[PDB]
């Protein structure tokens, strides 16, 4: 059981890495997107004229 | 990116004493014990 514990353990630590590497990603993808939103709304505001 | 970079090279300073408490702890423990099982067979020196 103490070595079936030690696998629980070590597995633990490298899947909380993983969680914070997708969380890192999403972030980025957002942040190219706000970009993108202003650049339209800007484009429109022209148009409307 | 700059945020992203540091979540995988960066120390954690709250994780890190524990582990040298530990360790230091543990050191003294061994050299108490090595002195006593160095010193244990002086006993037979009475049997002569």
């Amino acid at each position: 059981i103490s070595e079936r514990f030690g696998t629980q353990i070590r597995g633990t630590d490298v899947a909380i890495r993983n969680a914070n590497d997708g969380i890192s990603l999403a972030q980025v993808a957002e942040g190219s997107l706000t970009e993108i939103g202003n650049n339209l709304q800007r484009v429109r505001e022209l148009s409307v004229q | 990116l700059s945020a992203s970079r540091s979540r995988i090279k960066d120390t954690d300073f709250a994780k890190e004493t524990a582990e040298l408490t530990r360790t230091q702890i543990l050191q003294q423990a061994g050299t108490a014990m090595l002195a006593q099982a160095n010193q244990v067979p002086q006993g037979v020196l009475s049997l002569l």
